[PDB]
């Protein structure tokens, strides 16, 4: 199960 | 640079590009984001998740 994805524009 | 996708990548939006894990990417431009990457694949330029990947100097 891959990683949570950052939110993007910091 | 170089750059590894970890794993899979499916895209949210325009701006970001499709992977899945195995891809060898070309590390284009990088505005220091501690969270993405803006590389080359498949064509296409756009960014990707840094906890997705894996850098290589």
């Amino acid at each position: 199960v891959p990683p949570p994805v950052p939110p993007r524009r910091r | 640079m170089e750059a590894i996708a970890k794993y899979d990548f499916k895209a949210t939006a325009d701006d970001e590009l499709s992977f899945k894990r195995g891809d060898i990417l070309k590390v284009l431009n990088e505005e220091c984001d501690q969270n993405w990457y803006k590389a080359e694949l498949n064509g296409k330029d756009g960014f990707i998740p840094k906890n997705y990947i894996e850098m290589k100097p």
